[PDB]
């Protein structure tokens, strides 16, 4: 068998959750396209009021 | 000279720092490439950041005061904001070429 | 190929009028180029209506003052740019109820007071004109 | 660089906070441009401001021109009770979305150590760098993920940037004001102007 | 706009020089030896690739400008000045046509 001493400290965690992690940069990324072309436009209303 | 644009001033300024800020993570990502620890890092900044002023120098043709009233900027210039970009760089490096 | 905005924009910064030149670099650029160029046609609109209205055309004013209704509606600009249409062609009153209404609903609105004040001057008035101005600068 | 290290570490947990953190300090920005008002104040305040910055410039730059006119002007300002001034009478949101995701992650990305820093550290400061590890054997260089975190945060603050009352205050304008001198300070250009010759070309 | 390409270029050696580095850090790690320093080769190209980058990274920075205000008043005159468009009316000779 395998011993662990001190709990595996360098292996990820064997219990990853690799589906939160790539439903959350999407989210940013998606957030960030909308929230530049939500600003743009709201800044140039504020000129042509 | 008696009258001053002050936004010239600005301009020249910001490509000071849009030079600074980016040779600073360069210089960073150089040495975690050439693994070489502690003191002489930091070395290499100061080492490189005075490269950087001479060339600025050169760039600055016969240190033209038209530009400039007094060359502290270029060799002072944002050297604390340099500082913590270079020991990130050299740290993403290091920890993505030698441990892994 | 570029170079045609640059010199509009130069002929904006530096105020230039010719209003000869301009409506042709206008007329050129308001084509499909628009759409390449990118949210920033609207000031050139604004630019080409009044250098046309310097022309004498008239035609080319409905369209880019539509386009700017259109886009822009419940804006100030384009309603400065309808008092003009209409002292062009010369409906003062009508033009100084607009210019009214619309420091009315905004009070610390200058472009008005400078258009009524072109108003006063284009129909030969100067001596109040002059008291005027000076009641605005003070 | 004595340890032999998983590359999946690398991949699923390293560049996520490289990531993270750059994306919100730029929405951090444009939430920000999104929210700022502005104020439609008073017809009032607005001229008693233009007034006083045209005291201002008269103060700094109101010796170019004839002194009998300062001095007019002077007057208009300082003339008793009729001078301007002598008859009008009348962090948090930065620092706390940064501290509350450290915490997230170092409640997500807690057992097991991420890399290495080049540069010795001291020793008191180790159990708050690893927050998780139950060695207290390694040097503190051997970090966990919330110092990554904190260390990419400081180092990517300068490289956003390269890629993007009243009376009482017309009183003190009148009390700077008093004291004044023209100093008209144009009375040898013409010998000066005459003294060499004159430069011209570029024609 | 070749400067770009140098930037580029220095790049791109540097990320190869990265490469082989890391390579050569497993081989180290496989024969046990940890005793021996880095080959020159991966030095000099790396360092070749910074100094390039960074004659390149100063040019394309931008440009820099006098600070003597009159210095772009050379060229003007009063059709500039003159013209007040908040001022404007149309009543003129221009309209015949
Ligand atoms: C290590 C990584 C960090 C820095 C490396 C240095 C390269 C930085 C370029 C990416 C940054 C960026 O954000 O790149 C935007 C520019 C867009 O052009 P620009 O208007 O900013 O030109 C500059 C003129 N200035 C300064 C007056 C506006 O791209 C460029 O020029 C860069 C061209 C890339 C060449 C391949
Ligand atoms: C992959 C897709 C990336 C999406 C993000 C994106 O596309 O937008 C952010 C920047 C490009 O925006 P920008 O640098 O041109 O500045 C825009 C601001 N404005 C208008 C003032 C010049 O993405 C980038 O550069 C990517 C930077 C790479 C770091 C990871
Ligand atoms: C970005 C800056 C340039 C990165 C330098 C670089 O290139 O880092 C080297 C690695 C090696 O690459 P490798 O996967 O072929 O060997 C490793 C495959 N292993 C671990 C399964 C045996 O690059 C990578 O893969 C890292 C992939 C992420 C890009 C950084």
């Amino acid at each position: 068998t395998r011993v662990y001493p001190s709990k595996q400290f360098d292996v990820l965690k064997d219990d990853y959750d690799y589906v939160l992690i790539s439903s959350v940069l999407f989210g940013l990324v998606f957030a960030t396209m909308i929230t530049k072309r939500l600003a743009q436009v709201k800044l140039l209303n504020r000129a042509w009021r | 000279p008696p009258f001053i644009s002050e936004a010239a001033v600005r301009g020249n300024a910001a490509v000071l720092d849009y030079c600074r800020t980016s040779v600073s993570a360069l210089s960073g990502a150089t040495a975690g490439i050439l693994g070489l620890t502690g003191l002489y890092g930091f070395i290499f900044y100061l080492l490189a950041s005075v490269l950087l002023s001479l060339l600025l120098i050169l760039k600055a043709g016969r240190r033209w005061n038209k530009y400039f009233k007094s060359r502290r900027p270029l060799f002072t210039g944002g050297l604390i904001g340099g500082l913590f970009t270079y020991v990130l760089f050299w740290t993403f490096l290091y920890g993505m070429v030698h441990v892994y | 190929w570029e170079e045609m905005r640059d010199k509009m924009r130069k002929w904006r910064e530096e105020n230039s009028r010719n209003s000869e030149q301009i409506v042709e670099v206008g007329e050129e650029l308001i084509n499909e180029y628009a759409s390449k160029l990118g949210d920033d046609i609207w000031i050139i609109y604004e630019q080409v209506m009044i250098a046309a209205l310097d022309y004498g055309r008239d035609d080319l004013a409905l369209f880019c003052l539509q386009e700017l209704r259109r886009q822009f509606p419940g804006s100030h600009r384009v309603k400065r740019l309808t008092g003009m249409r209409f002292e062009a062609m010369e409906r003062y009153d009508d033009a100084i109820q607009l210019y009214d209404r619309i420091l009315q609903e905004d009070p610390t609105n200058t472009a008005a007071r400078k258009r009524k004040i072109a108003i006063r001057k284009a129909q030969g008035k100067n001596v109040e004109a002059i008291r005027e101005l000076n009641e605005y600068l003070e | 660089p004595e340890l032999l290290l998983d590359s999946n570490i690398r991949l699923w947990v390293v560049l996520p906070i490289v990531i993270i953190t750059f994306f919100v300090g730029m929405i951090r920005h444009y939430v920000s441009i999104l929210l700022q008002s502005d104020k439609k104040l008073t017809q009032e305040q607005v001229s008693d401001s233009q007034v006083l910055i045209r005291s201002r410039v008269l103060r700094e730059n109101g010796k170019y021109i004839p002194k009998q006119s300062f001095l007019t002007r002077k007057y208009y300002f300082n003339n008793p009770e009729d001078g301007f001034f002598k008859k009008t009478k009348r962090n948090v949101t930065n620092v706390l979305p940064m501290i509350l995701i450290g915490g997230w992650i170092n409640m997500t990305f807690s057992g097991f150590v991420t890399t290495k820093v080049p540069f010795p550290l001291t020793l008191r400061f180790k159990p708050m760098l690893q927050q998780g590890i139950e060695l207290l054997t390694l040097d503190a260089s051997w970090v966990s993920s919330a110092s990554w975190y904190f260390l990419n945060v400081f180092g990517l603050r300068s490289i956003y940037s390269l890629i993007l009352d009243t009376n009482k205050a017309f009183k003190t304008e009148w009390e700077a004001l008093e004291l004044t001198d023209h100093q008209w300070a144009l009375d040898d250009v013409e010998e000066e102007l005459m003294a060499k010759d004159l430069h011209f070309e570029g024609m | 706009s070749l400067w770009k390409g140098l930037v580029g270029i220095g790049l791109f050696a540097l990320a190869h020089a990265a490469f082989s580095a890391a390579q050569h850090r497993s081989y180290m790690r496989l024969t046990e030896k940890e005793d021996e320093s880095l080959p020159i080769d991966i030095v000099l190209q790396t360092l070749l690739a910074f100094a390039v980058t960074c004659y390149g990274i100063v040019h394309i920075a931008g440009e820099f400008k006098d600070m003597d205000a009159t210095s772009e008043l050379k060229n003007k005159t009063f059709d500039t000045l003159r013209n007040h468009p908040s001022f404007y009316v149309f009543n003129h000779r221009g309209r015949v046509l």
